[PDB]
Parts: C-alpha cells; sequence; structure tokens
C-alpha cells in the first residue's frame, strides 16, 4: 500500500487536509454567493 | 464431506432461532403499520426512525451476492472490488442532501412518478417502471440466488429448489403483505445480525491468518501447487496473485477495475442503485421527517465502510488458508471441488465459513448468510409491487380504488415470487463462473441513460419528455446492441483468451458504462433543445432551482382542513436549527472518514 516514501496513513491525513479545506472552501464560495 | 459439517447439533439449533426471530419481528411489524392505505403500507405511514432507516438502506443493497462475490473476486484480485461499498457512502450522503428533499416535496411514491410529474407523459413513467423492473428481476435477483446456490451446495446440503422455496415461503409470509414498515423493522435485525456474527468471523479469520501485516505477506504467495495436468499448462497469470492486489486504484488500463473507470463509472451506476433505483429510495421516503432521512443515510454509510474489512478481506483469507481449493486453475481440479470448471473462485465465503469458525460459530455464520439474502429479496419484491402498482397497474385501470391497488400489488409480490423459482433453474445449470460479470455489465449497460435522465429532471429545467424519452431509447440501443455483441461472443477465458472484436470487447464495461452516460446525456440535452420547453409553472418544487419557492403548481399529470395539513407535513421537508446543524457534521465526517479510507488503502 505504499507509493513512494508515503506511509500508508499519510495518505489518510493528506487527504482528509484537502478535503476539510474543499469542504471550508465550498463553503465560504457559497455562503459569498448565496 | 464439505456438506455435513454444519449437520452436527448448535447450527441448527442457531438457524432456527434466527428463523423464529425474523419471522417474529416481521409479524410485529406487520401489526404496526396501518396496512389498507397506501401511504401507511408502501410509505409505512411516514413514520419510521432514523436508525430503521439507516438499517434497512443497509440490508436491501448487502445481500448473498455481497458475502459470495466480494470473498471469492477478492481471491482473484485484491481490495480492486471493496471500493463500490465505499462509493456508497459518498453517494448515499448525496442522496440524502439532495435528491430525497425534492422527492419528499414532490410527493412521489415512485421515481416514475416523478418523471411523469415533470415532464408530462405517460410513456416516459411506463417504460422507466419496465425498464426498472427487468433490472430487478435479472441483475438483483440473479444475483442473490446464484449467491444462495453457492453457499447452499457448499456449506448446506440442500437442493437449490427446495431451498430458494423455503427461503421465499419465510419472505414472502411479511413481505407479501407488510410493505416497507414491516421490511425495515425486520431489515434492522438482518444488519444486527450480519454486523455482529461477521465481525466475529473477520476477527476470528484475522487471528487465524496471523494478524494484517502476516495477512498481506501470506497472502501474495498463496499460489496453487498445481498449474499443470490435461491438455495444458496456464500462462502464469491465472492463478498467481496480483501484484496491484492491496492498492483499489490500479492501472487505467492494464488492470481490472482501472481507476478512472472505477471511480466515474462506479459513480454514474451507483446514481443509479442508490439516488435513482426505486429499491433503495423508499427506504428513505418512508420516514418520520426530514432529519431522520439524514441519519438514516449516515448510518448507512459508516456501516457501509465496514463490507470491505468483512467480505473482501475473509475472502483472501479464504484463499490463504486453502489455496489449494480457491486457487485452483486446472480444469479437472476445479470441476472436481465444487463445481464449474474455470472457477472455484466464488467459493471463498462459503468454505471461510464452513471450516474457520467453530460449530457454533458456523451454525450462526450460516444464518448470517441467510440473513443477507432475505433482506435484499424482501426490499425488490415490495419495490417491484410499488412500481407496478404505481405505474402499470394504475394506467390499465384509472378508477382503480385504494383496495384494488393494494391486492395487485399483494399478487404482483406473489407472482414475482414465482419468477424467482423460474430463475433457479438457468442459474445453477447456466455456465455462471463468471456471474457476476454478467450481472454488472447488464447494470452497466440500462444505468447510465437512467442516471442521466434524473440528474437532468432535478438538476436542470429545460429538458423535456421528448428529450428524455429519445435520450433513454438511444442509451438503451446502444446498451442492447453492445450487451448482445458481448453475449453472443462471449467473454473471454484466461487460458483462451476473448473472440469478439477490441472495439466492444476490449472496453472495460466501466468504460463503456462512462461512455454510455455521455451519449445520453449529450442526446438528451440536444433533442430537448430542439423541442419547446415546460414553462416554470409546471416545474416549482421538482427541479433544483424551484425547491424552494412555494407558488402553486399546475401538475403536468392532471377534515379537509385535517387533511391539507396532513398533505403539507408529507410534503415539509425542514427540520429544527440544532439536529440540521448536527446532521450536515456527521455527514460530513462520515465522508472524511471514507476520504481517509480512500486514501489510506488506494
Ligand atoms: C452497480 S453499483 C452498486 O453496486 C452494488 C453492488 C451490486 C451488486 C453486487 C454483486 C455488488 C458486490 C460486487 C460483486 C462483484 C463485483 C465484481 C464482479 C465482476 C468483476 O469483478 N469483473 C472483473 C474481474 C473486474 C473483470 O474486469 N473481469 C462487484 C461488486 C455490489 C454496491 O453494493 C453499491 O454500493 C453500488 O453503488
Amino acid at each position: 500500500q505504499g507509493l513512494g516514501n508515503l506511509q500508508p496513513w499519510m495518505q489518510g491525513l493528506i487527504a482528509v487536509a484537502v478535503f476539510l479545506v474543499l469542504v471550508a472552501i465550498a463553503f465560504a464560495v457559497n455562503h459569498f454567493w448565496c | 464431506e464439505t456438506h455435513e459439517l454444519i449437520r452436527n447439533a448448535a447450527d441448527i439449533s442457531i438457524i432456527v432461532i434466527y428463523f423464529v426471530v425474523v419471522m417474529a419481528v416481521g409479524l410485529w411489524a406487520m401489526f404496526s403499520t396501518n396496512r389498507g392505505t397506501v401511504g401507511g403500507f408502501f410509505l409505512a405511514g411516514r413514520s419510521m426512525v432514523w436508525w430503521p432507516i439507516g438499517a434497512s438502506l443497509f440490508a436491501s443493497n448487502i445481500g448473498s451476492g455481497h458475502f459470495v462475490g466480494l470473498a471469492g473476486t477478492g481471491a482473484a484480485s485484491g481490495i480492486a472490488i471493496g471500493g463500490f461499498e465505499w462509493n456508497a457512502l459518498v453517494l448515499v450522503v448525496v442522496l440524502g442532501w439532495l435528491f430525497v428533499p425534492i422527492y419528499i416535496k414532490a410527493g412521489v411514491v415512485t421515481m416514475p412518478e416523478y418523471l411523469r410529474k415533470r415532464f408530462g407523459g405517460q410513456r416516459i413513467q411506463v417504460y422507466l417502471s419496465l425498464l426498472s423492473l427487468l433490472l430487478y428481476i435479472f441483475t438483483k435477483i440473479s444475483a442473490d440466488i446464484f449467491s444462495g446456490a453457492i453457499f447452499i451446495n457448499l456449506a448446506l446440503g440442500l437442493n437449490l429448489y427446495l431451498a430458494i422455496f423455503l427461503l421465499l415461503a419465510i419472505t414472502a409470509l411479511y413481505t407479501i403483505t407488510g410493505g416497507l414498515a414491516a421490511v425495515i423493522y425486520t431489515d434492522t435485525l438482518q444488519t444486527v445480525i450480519m454486523l455482529v456474527g461477521s465481525l466475529i468471523l473477520t476477527g476470528f479469520a484475522f487471528h487465524e491468518v496471523g494478524g494484517y501485516d502476516a495477512f498481506m505477506e501470506k497472502y501474495m504467495k498463496a499460489i496453487p501447487t498445481i498449474v499443470s495436468d490435461g491438455n495444458t499448462t496456464f500462462q502464469e497469470k491465472c492463478y498467481t496473485p496480483r501484484a496491484d492486489s492491496f492498492h483499489i486504484f490500479r492501472d487505467p488500463l492494464t488492470g481490472d477495475l482501472p481507476w478512472p473507470g472505477f471511480i466515474f463509472g462506479m459513480s454514474i451506476l451507483t446514481l443509479w442503485y442508490w439516488c435513482t433505483d426505486q429499491v433503495i429510495v423508499q427506504r428513505c421516503l418512508s420516514a418520520k421527517n426530514m432529519s431522520h432521512v439524514k441519519g438514516g443515510c449516515i448510518l448507512c454509510g459508516y456501516l457501509k465502510l465496514m463490507p470491505m474489512f468483512i467480505m473482501v478481506m475473509p475472502g483472501m483469507i479464504s484463499r490463504i488458508l486453502y489455496t489449494e481449493k480457491i486457487a485452483c486453475v486446472v480444469p479437472s481440479e476445479c470441476e472436481k471441488y465444487c463445481g464449474t470448471k474455470v472457477g472455484c473462485t466464488n467459493i471463498a465465503y462459503p468454505t471461510l465459513v464452513v471450516e474457520l469458525m467453530p460449530n457454533g460459530l458456523r451454525g450462526l455464520m450460516l444464518s448470517v448468510m441467510l440473513a443477507s439474502l432475505m433482506s435484499s429479496l424482501t426490499s425488490i419484491f415490495n419495490s417491484a409491487s410499488t412500481l407496478f402498482t404505481m405505474d402499470i397497474y394504475a394506467k390499465v385501470r384509472k378508477r382503480a380504488s385504494e383496495k384494488e391497488l393494494m391486492i395487485a400489488g399483494r399478487l404482483f409480490i406473489l407472482v414475482l415470487i414465482g419468477i424467482s423459482i423460474a430463475w433457479v433453474p438457468i442459474v445453477q445449470s447456466a455456465q455462471s463462473g463468471q456471474l457476476f460479470d454478467y450481472i454488472q455489465s447488464i447494470t452497466s449497460y440500462l444505468g447510465p441513460p437512467i442516471a442521466a435522465v434524473f440528474l437532468l429532471a432535478i438538476f436542470w429545467k429545460r429538458v423535456n419528455e421528448p428529450g428524455a424519452f429519445w435520450g433513454l431509447i438511444l442509451g438503451l440501443l446502444i446498451g442492447i446492441s453492445r450487451m448482445i455483441t458481448e453475449f453472443a461472443y462471449g467473454t473471454g477465458s484466461c487460458m483462451e483468451p476473448s473472440n469478439c472484436p477490441t472495439i466492444i470487447c476490449g472496453v472495460h464495461y466501466l468504460y463503456f458504462a462512462i461512455i454510455l452516460f455521455a451519449i445520453s446525456f449529450i442526446t438528451i440535452v440536444v433533442i430537448s433543445l430542439l423541442t419547446k420547453p415546460i414553462p416554470d409553472v409546471h416545474l416549482y418544487r421538482l427541479c433544483w432551482s424551484l425547491r424552494n419557492s412555494k407558488e402553486e403548481r399546475i401538475d403536468l399529470d392532471a377534515t379537509e382542513e385535517e387533511e391539507k395539513a396532513m398533505k403539507m407535513k408529507m410534503t415539509d421537508t425542514s427540520e429544527k436549527p440544532l439536529w440540521r446543524t448536527v446532521l450536515n457534521v456527521n455527514g460530513i465526517i462520515l465522508v472524511t472518514v471514507a476520504v481517509f479510507c480512500h486514501a489510506y488503502f488506494a
């Protein structure tokens, strides 16, 4: 389950960070435009 | 013999106790439904709690097809299949937040009814009802019955005829005249039993394989001793484990379930399965409020993370312990052990069940497998009855009373029960070593057009009945063309590669699903833009633009105060502030967990 030098659980952490940023960005965009 | 281990004692006791409990809950819920009116029978009265909705959403999807196919196919190529379940949760969240609010706000018992209301023609509803019923009767009934047969012949000694007959009778006693209230109240027990017994099995299997790390290492060297004999030896790819086994996202073309087709096509036909398919939505529309559907759908997604660790992983463990049985390639040995000449890969779960666990645990666990099958068959039967009564029977008699519709639904449940015993000869006799490939191909040909028509009937305003009809017809024609051309020539064996041309057979069925989605989408849009539109007056509360609008609606299919208030409440889709906040937060948490799991394995 290793890609590059990345640990299997670090993918989870990075993906969660990206998804949370996207949720916050989408919420902010929705608030600004609605 | 492998079919006599369950004969001892506690096996019989646990299965009979399970049957007694499920029948008892079904009957108790049968007398808690207010049957006799369509609102209370097919929609359970719009009084279901949140967590039974979630439980039913899980147990209607998860059947014997899942256990058998996931474990066996996991013995073929690793974690590749697990992501089905994982895509489910995202889309169920999407459903709960976007699709159910409109359907509740439209007062639509059936999805074809919603399409008629938005478009305004009888042919759309009739065609969708017939196509959805055919998809039911073929794909889902085949999955359930075949997998029933597989784990019955391997684990029990019961002939398919008697076993399927008995399962259908047990189901029939409460499904025929139970409606969604009985369905869900009996389904929560199915879900609980499945989760408990299957957690026990997965823990036992992981302990006996020596843990997850040793599981990984041992699995990759589970190569069957025999690779010779008969006419010829085999190409070192029909038996060796795959190097991309433990990754969900595989090569775009070289590997089975390539990641582009994986994510995109899987989402495309999962929008059909969850958001547009009748079986799952009825569970959401039978709710007590609008927050209860969101509670149910979050719970469904949360314990839809479980399936992989309970079906895919045990299959691998089945291969590691009994590699000679679940990895045979030689036709002689394969035909020897379980059945089909090519296969024996489909018996991974039932061999792991009948062997790994102790006597009582084997009994309870076999009853888990039965629990899986009954829920799905109940769901499909009730939803087929609703579709028939609401569209076809309704349009064959426009003056029908409620009682006549109820009796029509029940008779349709009876006939569709009989169709399953009519189905068992085909499933037993036919060479079904590649059955699940065919089931997924069938669902990957006729699904994407319906997914497109509904995603445009909701997230759009200009589409109209000509566009929807002709896009659906075109998509059907393309799907039937490919399906016939792939079945006539037949899908290729490992030793004997595919016969048919690369244009049709070379494309993975998920790639063709996405292509057909795009073609149906384009065709619907073009034909719709050629014909005059439907004014917004008829589309209030039926499209995502107009759901909040509270003006009077001219329906395209066109005490008093207490009845009006009851109707408005049934169409009411507003929850309290704090409950709405908690439901949004926990939904976000669910999608976060899914993203983490996707990233962890893939």
